[PDB]
C-alpha cells in the first residue's frame, strides 16, 4: 500500500503526458493544450483555480507529490465537496456566490421533494447566522466538517 | 425562323399521334388474346369457329400495328433529317438504327395464327417425382410473348410527357446541354414521386405473373393447387418477399421462370420501399426547432429540480446528527443513500442536456 | 379575451373526457368476444343460454359506443365552429368530413348479433391436396373485423399527449405554424424513443395474429398443428423473420392473409430495428476524444520501437561483417533479414499513424 | 496520498485475482457435463457409478463457484465503501444491488445433482404429425441452462482491459469524467476490430447451438435425421442465413426455440457484417489521389484524339465534295456518317472530363 | 402553320423568363443571372459574343425576333458550325485563334485515324492561303458554305 | 542508369510470359477434366482405353505446370534480389515465402491418375430418409478440387494491367509511396465498373457451382431431380436469392456444402448489387438546376392561381350577403366553403414552395 | 367561463419564455431572439409592426393582459383578416399597396376559376371608391366588417 | 541490357507529366505543383534537397538524363540509405542532425529488443570517433559504404 516502484513508475508516465518539457513542473499552458484536445476550451481563470486547489506552495507549480493529490480526487467516483458546488452554482447567477434568504426559501418549497415550513426555518436561521441576508454559499464547508 | 419552327413543330404533333394508335392496337390484341385463351378452356373447343375468328381479329390488328409502326419510323427519320441538316436519308443508317427496328417487327409480330396445331407435353411433378404426359396446342407458346408489347406503354409517356412537350424547358435545357432522352423522364418521375412508380409497377407484375403462372400450370395440375387463381397471387407475393414456396412448387419450367423473375425483382424492390419509408419519417426544419425547444425547456426544469434535491438531502443527515440529540442511524444511512441518489440524477440530466446542446448544431 | 379561452378550453376536455368511454367500450367487447370465442368451443354449445348472454351485453356495449362516437362528433363540429368564426354549423359538412364518420360508423358497428345461424365451408388441405367439407357457424366472420376498433387508442394518446395539451407548447408552435396532427406525434414519438413503439407494436401483432390464425384454423384442423396455439406462434416468428414455412402452411385463406400481413409488416420492422441497432453501437463525443489520445500514445511507442530495432540491427550487421575476423554468414544473413523486417514495421507504423491523424481530422 | 492510492491498487488486484478462479471452476463444469451427457448414452447408463462421480464432481465446483462468487462481492462492496468515503457498508446496500447477487446466485445454482430421476415426455412429430411418447431423465432439464455461466468472460475481459487498468487511461478519463463500465469496453472493441469479433461469436454460437440442438432431439428421432452432429451444424447455418428449414424441422420445442434465437441473431448479425465488408472496400486519400490523376490524364488523351478525328472527317468530306471531279457519293456519305460519330465521341469524353472534374472537389 | 397563336403563345412566355424587366429587351446582366442559377459562371467576355452572335441591329439587345432566332440553332442535336469551332479550340490555347503549320501536321499525322503525308500535304497548301505560317481556322467556315 | 533499367524491364517480361503458359496448361486440365467425367457415365466405362489417354493427358499438363510454377518462382526471387540490392538469394528465403511454394505446389498437383479404383458410399435420401448405398470410383474425390487452379487469372490480370505496367503511373505512386499489389487493382476495379465485375463473377459461380452439384449428385439419384442440370441451375439460383430449397434438397455433403457457399456469397452479393442500382438512379448537377427551375416556374403559377381564387371567393361573398336584396343562404355557405378550401389550397402551396427552396439551399 | 386560475398559471409560465428579465415587459429584442433560435431573421420593421397590432397603450410593450389576446388570434386554424392580407401581397409590388385596376381586371379574368366582365365591372365600382386609379386594398377591412 | 526505343519513349511521355512548358528543364515551381495535386504541401527548403539530390550539374534544375537517375531510386521497394535515415529523425531534435552520445546509451538499452553493455560501448567507441560529445548521425552513409 506504499506505492512501489512500479506503481510509481505508472504515474511517472502519466506525469509526462502534461510535462511535454521535461523540466519537472506543470504550467497553466501545457494543462490548457491537453484540456483543449479533449474538446474543451476553458478560460485562463478557469485553468487557474485548478492548480491551487492542488497547489500547496502557492507559486503557481505542480510538481510531482502534487499530481498524485490531484489524481486521488479525481478517481473517486463521487466527491461530496465537488457535488455540492454545483448544486448552488445552478441557483447562483451574477457569478458572485450569493444567495438571498428570499430564492432559499422559495427553492425549497416548491421544487424537487419540497421540505416544510417550519424546517426551511431552521435551516435559514443556521444557514444565515451571519444575519445581513445575503447567504453566501460556502456553509456547505463546515456543513460537510461534521 | 418562323417556318423551320413551324414545320419542326409539326412533325412532332405527327409523331406523337402515331403513338397511340399503336398503343390501342397492341392492347386490343392482348385482351382478345386473353378473352380467347380463358374461354377456349371449358366453353368451346379449338376446332369451332369462335376460336377462329377471334385468331382473325388477332391477325388483322397485328398487320395494322406493323404498318403502324412502320410509318412511325419513316416520320422520326424525317425528323432526324431535319434536325441535323441532311439532305439524303442514308446518312441516317448506322447498324444501329437498322437493328432496333427489325427488334421491334420481330416483337411485334408473335401472335397465335389461325388454325389447329397440337406437340407433346412432358413434366415431372413436384413433390412425388412422378411423370406426366399430354398433349397440349402450339398456340399457348406463340401467345405468352404476347406481352412484350407493353414496351409502348414508355413511349407514350414520353410523348406526352410535360418537359418534353413545353417550349420553356426545352429552351432552358438547350442552355445546359440537357438529352431528353426517356432515361431522364424515369429518374424525374423516381425523384418526385416513387411510391407511385413502385406500387403500379408491383400491382401489374403481381397480377400479369400470377395469370401467366396459371396459364403455364393448367395443362399438368389435376389436382387444383397451381391453377387456382388466388394461389398463383399467393405463391406470387410469397417468392416476392423471398418467405419460400410452402407446397406450391411449379411442374413446369414457365412457373419456375416466373418465380425467378418475381425474385430477382422483389430483391430490389423492397430495399427501394424501405429505403423510401424511412425517408417519409423524418421531421422537417420548424417542428425539428420546436422539438428542441420543448426538450430544452423540460431539460431545464428537471436539472433544477435534481439540484434542489440535493441540498434538501444534504440539510436533513447534518440536522438529525448534530442538531438532533439521539442518533437514529437508520434515517441517516436512508437519507445519505437518497442524496447519492440525488447526486447519479443531477449528472445524469446534466449529461443529457449538454448531450442535446451538443447534437443541435 | 378571458371568455374566448376559457370556452375554447372546455371544449377541448369536454372532448377528452368522450375519448376514454369510447375505447372502454370497445375493449369491454373484444374481450367478452374473446371470451365467448373460446368457452362456446368445448364448454358450452351455440344453442345455451350463456352465448345468448355474452351476445346481448356485446349489443349492449355497441349501441353505447355508437352513441359515444355520434356525441364525440357533434363535439368536435362546435370546436371547429368556435374555431373558425362561422355560425352556421352546416359550413362545416364537407364531403370529405361525412365520408370518415360513416366509415367509423360502418367499422365500430359489426359484431356477433345473438342467435343461431351456420354456414358450410370447403377447404382444400395442405401437403395432400385432400378436400375438406364442415358446417361452421356465422359468428366467426362477424367477430374477426371487431379488432379494427384499435384505432382508438392512437386518438386517446393524441388527445393525451404532452405537445397537444401545454399552453407553451401551443404558444410556441403558432409562431412556426406547426399543425399538431397525429403524424407529428408519430413521428415525435419515433425521434426519442423508436424501439419501445417497435417492440410493443411486434408484440402485440405477434399475439393477436397468432390468436386469429388458431381461431380460423381451428375447423379443418384434425391433427394438432396449426390450432396449437404455441405453433401458431412459432409460424408467426418465422414468417415476420421470413425463413420459410416448415410443414405449417395454413389450410384456409384466413391464415394466409394473416401470413402475408405478417410478412410484409417484418419486411419493414427488420431494417428499422437493425438500423436503430446500429445507430446505438456507436461511440459518443468526448469518448473518441479520449480513445484517440491513448492511440497516438500507443502508436508513438510503437514508432520508436522500430527506429530503435532498425537502429540495433544495421549495428549488428557492421559489427558482424567488419569488426570480426572470421565471417560466419549464417548470422549475417540473419540480421539482414531481420533488417528488413524492421524496416517494414516501421513504415507500417508510420502509415498507421498518418491514417489516424487524417481520421482525426 | 500513498496511502490511499496504495491501498486501492491492492483492492483492484484481489476483485481481478478472484474473477479467474470462477472462470476456471464454471468452465471445469460445463466440459464435464458435456462429457457425462456424451458418456451417458451408450457407454454406461444412469445407474452406474461413473454417473455419480462426475456429477458429485459437479456439485464440489459448484460449491467452490457460489464461495468465490460471494468472496468476490464481499471484495467489491468494500471497494465502494472506500470510493465514496463512507464508514459503514449498509449503505451501499439498495434493492438494485441486492436483486442482481441473488439472480448471479440462481443462474450459477443450477446444475445436475446425482440420483436417479425420469419423466414421461410426448411430441408431435414433423411432416407426419404422429404421436410420440417416451421416458427420459430429468438431468437434461437441468444441463442446458448451464451454459448461462458464460457471463463470466466479459467480467475477466472488462477486467483484464488495458483501458481499464491503465493509469495513464484512468487519469486523462477523469478529466473527461467517462464511466469505464463494461459497454465502454464493447464499443471500443467494435470500433477497433468488428470482423473478429463477429466471427468469434458467430462461430461460438454455431457450435453451442448445434450441439444444444442434437442433445434436445436425441430422444425422440429414430432416424438420424436432427440428431446427427453434421445436420444439425447445416441446420443451423442454413437458419443463421435465412434460408429455410428443407427437410429438418426439429419434433421438440427446444430445437424449435433455439431456431428462433438463431434466426434473430443472424438477422443482425448479417446487416453489421455486410456493412463491415462494404466499409473494407473504399480506397485511401493517396489512392484517390493517384487515380484520380492517371484518370485525368488518360481522359486528356482521348479528348485530342476526338478532336484530331473531327477535322479529319471535315477535311476529307472537303476534298471528296469538291476537289475530285465525279462525286462518289457513297464516299461522301460514309465520311458524313463517321463525322456525326466523331462529334458524337468528342461531346461524350468532354462530359465525362467534365463530371470528374466536378467529382473530384 | 408557321405563325400559328399558341406556338407565339409558348415562346412568348419563355421569353419572359429572361426578360425580368418586362419592357421586352434582354440585357447581359439578365442572361447572365439564367446562367448563374444554373451552376454557369461566365464572364463578361463570354456572354458578350452571345447576344451579338444573333444581334442584327448591333445594339447589342435581344428582342422577340432575335429571340426565335437563337431557339432555332439551340433546339438541333448538332450544329456543324460550333463543334467544328469546338475542336479547334482543343489545340488552340493561346486564345489568338491562330494554328502554326507545324503543328497542324503534326497533329494530323499522329492523332486519331491519322492521314497520308500527301492528304495532308494538299490539305496544308489550301489551308495556307495567306501563306505566313500562322494558319487562322477561319476556313472552317468557309469549308461549309462552300 | 540505363542497364539497371533496362535488366529490370526484362525481368518483368520474362515473368509475364510465364505466367501465361500456367493459365493455359491449367485450363486445358479442367476442360479435359470435364470432358472426361461426362463422357465417362455413359459412352465408355472406366476399363477401356480413352479414360487412360485422357488421364495420361491430364498428368502431362500437371507436370508441365508445375515445372511453370517453379520457374515462374526463381524468376521471382532474381526481380526481388535485383529490387533490395542483396546480392545472395538465401536472404529471401523466409518462413512466409517458402509456405506459398508449397501451397501453390500442393494445389496445382491434385488429379485424377491413371488407374482403376473404387469405394464404397452411403447416403441418406431427403424427405424419405431412406438408406442408400452404392460402389463409386475414387476420381470424382480428386477431380473436384481442381477447379483451384482458377486463382492463375488474378495473377494474369494483374501482371497485365496497365497500371502495373505503366511507367508514369509507376513514377507517380513511387513519388506518393504507394503499393501495387493485387488489392488495389481489384479495388480500382470496383470503383470503376462495379456491375461488371459482379455479373461475370455471379454467372461463372452460377455455372460452375451448377456442374458440381450435378456430378456429386449423380451418384445417388435415382429420379433425375437433382442429377438434371437445368435443376441444378434452378436450385442454385433460389439458394443465392434464399428463397429456399423447395423439393431440391440434396442427398449428399457436396450439395449442401456448395448451397452453403452459395447462400454465403449472395448475401453480400445482393446487397453489393442493390446499393449500386440505388446509386445509379440518381440525377445530375445540370439535370438537378433544371429541375429545380423548372419546379420553381410552377409553384410560382400556382401560388399565383390560388391568390386570385382566394379573392374572386371573398368578392362572391360579399356580394351575395349585402348586393343582394334576398339572401340564398345555401349560396353563402357554398362560397364560404369554398373561400376556405382555396385558403388551405394558398397556405399548402406556399409550404411546398419554401421547402424547395430550402432543399436548394 | 372564465379562466381558472391554474389556466392563468400556464399561460403565465408561457409568458416566462419570451420574459426573460422578469421585468413583466416584453421588448423587440426579447420576442427577436426566440425567433432566431426558431429559425428566423425578421428585420426590425417586421417586429415593430407586431407588438403595436396587439399593443394598445401605445408605449410599444406587451404585457400579460396584451399577451392573452395575441395568443387568441395565433392559435385559431384560420384568421379571415390576415389571410386576405397574403392573398394581396402576392400581387402587391413596390411594398406600397395601390395597385391600379389595370392589373386587378387582368387579374380576375385570367388566372384562376376567373370571373366574369360584368362582375368586375361592378366589383371595380365598388373597389374605386378613391377614385384615383390606385386602389389601395385596406377596403378588405370595410369588407368582411359589412 | 540497354534501354530500347520505345522504353525511352515511356519516361519521356512521364517527363512531360512535370515539366509543364516543353524545354527539357524540371523547375522548383513544377515539381511543387505536381506534388500539391496528390495532397502534400511541402516547404521550399524541402523541395530544395530533392533537385540537388539528383543534380550532378549543380545548377538546380533536372534534365531528362537526370531524370532517369532519381527514377532508379524512387522504384526500389527499400532504399538502405534513406531507411537508416528516417530512423534517426525519430529521435532527432532541433533538426541540427546531432544527437548527444548520453541519449544513444538510453535508447539502445531500454527500447526495442536492446543491447547489452558492451555491445553499446563498443558502438559508442565507433561511431564517437571524434569524442566531442555530439554524435552527428552522419556516421551512418560510411557504414553501408564499406
Ligand atoms: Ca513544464
Ligand atoms: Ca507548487
Ligand atoms: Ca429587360
Ligand atoms: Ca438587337
Ligand atoms: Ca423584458
Ligand atoms: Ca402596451
Ligand atoms: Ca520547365
Ligand atoms: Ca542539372
Ligand atoms: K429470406
Ligand atoms: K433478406
Ligand atoms: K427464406
Ligand atoms: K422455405
Amino acid at each position: 500500500d506504499q506505492l512501489t516502484e512500479e506503481q510509481i513508475a505508472e504515474f511517472k508516465e502519466a506525469f509526462s503526458l502534461f510535462d511535454k518539457d521535461g523540466d519537472g513542473t506543470i504550467t497553466t499552458k501545457e494543462l490548457g493544450t491537453v484540456m483543449r484536445s479533449l474538446g474543451q476550451n476553458p478560460t485562463e481563470a478557469e485553468l487557474q483555480d485548478m492548480i491551487n486547489e492542488v497547489d500547496a506552495d502557492g507559486n503557481g507549480t505542480i510538481d510531482f507529490p502534487e499530481f498524485l493529490t490531484m489524481m486521488a480526487r479525481k478517481m473517486k467516483d463521487t466527491d461530496s465537496e465537488e457535488e455540492i458546488r454545483e448544486a448552488f452554482r445552478v441557483f447562483d447567477k451574477d457569478g458572485n456566490g450569493y444567495i438571498s434568504a428570499a430564492e432559499l426559501r422559495h427553492v425549497m418549497t416548491n421544487l424537487g421533494e419540497k421540505l416544510t415550513d417550519e424546517e426551511v426555518d431552521e435551516m435559514i436561521r443556521e444557514a444565515d447566522i451571519d444575519g445581513d441576508g445575503q447567504v453566501n454559499y460556502e456553509e456547505f464547508v463546515q456543513m460537510m466538517t461534521a | 425562323i418562323g417556318y423551320k419552327l413551324g414545320h419542326r413543330r409539326a412533325l412532332f404533333e405527327k409523331r406523337k399521334r402515331l403513338s397511340d394508335y399503336a398503343l390501342i392496337f397492341g392492347m386490343f390484341g392482348i385482351v382478345v388474346m386473353v378473352i380467347e385463351t380463358e374461354l377456349s378452356w371449358g366453353a368451346y373447343d379449338k376446332a369451332s369457329l369462335y376460336s377462329l375468328a377471334l385468331k382473325c381479329l388477332i391477325s388483322l390488328s397485328t398487320i395494322i400495328l406493323l404498318g403502324l409502326i412502320i410509318v412511325y419510323h419513316a416520320r422520326e427519320i424525317q425528323l432526324f433529317m431535319v434536325d441535323n441538316g441532311a439532305d439524303d436519308w442514308r446518312i441516317a443508317m448506322t447498324y444501329e438504327r437498322i437493328f432496333f427496328i427489325c427488334l421491334e417487327i420481330l416483337v411485334c409480330a408473335i401472335h397465335p395464327i389461325p388454325g389447329n396445331y397440337t406437340f407433346t407435353w412432358t413434366a415431372r411433378l413436384a413433390f412425388s417425382y412422378a411423370p406426366s404426359t399430354t398433349t397440349a396446342d402450339v398456340d399457348i407458346i406463340l401467345s405468352i410473348p404476347m406481352f412484350l408489347r407493353l414496351y409502348l406503354i414508355a413511349r407514350v409517356m414520353l410523348l406526352h410527357s410535360k418537359l418534353f412537350t413545353d417550349a420553356s424547358s426545352r429552351s432552358i435545357g438547350a442552355l445546359n446541354k440537357i438529352n431528353f432522352n426517356t432515361r431522364f423522364v424515369m429518374k424525374t418521375l423516381m425523384t418526385i414521386c416513387p411510391g407511385t412508380v413502385l406500387l403500379v409497377f408491383s400491382i401489374s407484375l403481381w397480377i400479369i405473373a400470377a395469370w401467366t403462372v396459371r396459364a403455364c400450370e393448367r395443362y399438368h395440375d389435376q389436382q387444383d393447387v397451381t391453377s387456382n387463381f388466388l394461389g398463383a397471387m399467393w405463391l406470387i407475393s410469397i417468392t416476392f418477399l423471398s418467405i419460400g414456396y410452402g407446397d406450391m412448387v411449379p411442374n413446369t419450367y414457365c412457373g419456375k421462370g416466373v418465380c425467378l423473375l418475381t425474385g430477382i425483382m422483389g430483391a430490389g424492390c423492397t430495399a427501394l420501399v424501405v429505403a423510401v419509408v424511412a425517408r417519409k419519417l423524418e421531421l422537417t426544419k420548424a417542428e425539428k426547432h420546436v422539438h428542441n425547444f420543448m426538450m430544452d425547456t423540460q431539460l431545464t426544469k428537471r436539472v433544477k429540480n435534481a439540484a434542489a434535491n440535493v441540498l434538501r438531502e444534504t440539510w436533513l443527515i447534518y440536522k438529525n446528527t448534530k442538531l438532533v440529540k439521539k442518533i437514529d442511524h437508520a434515517k441517516v444511512r436512508k437519507h445519505q443513500r437518497k442524496f447519492l441518489q440525488a447526486i447519479h440524477q443531477l449528472r445524469s440530466v446534466k449529461m443529457e442536456q449538454r448531450k442535446l446542446n451538443d447534437q443541435a448544431n
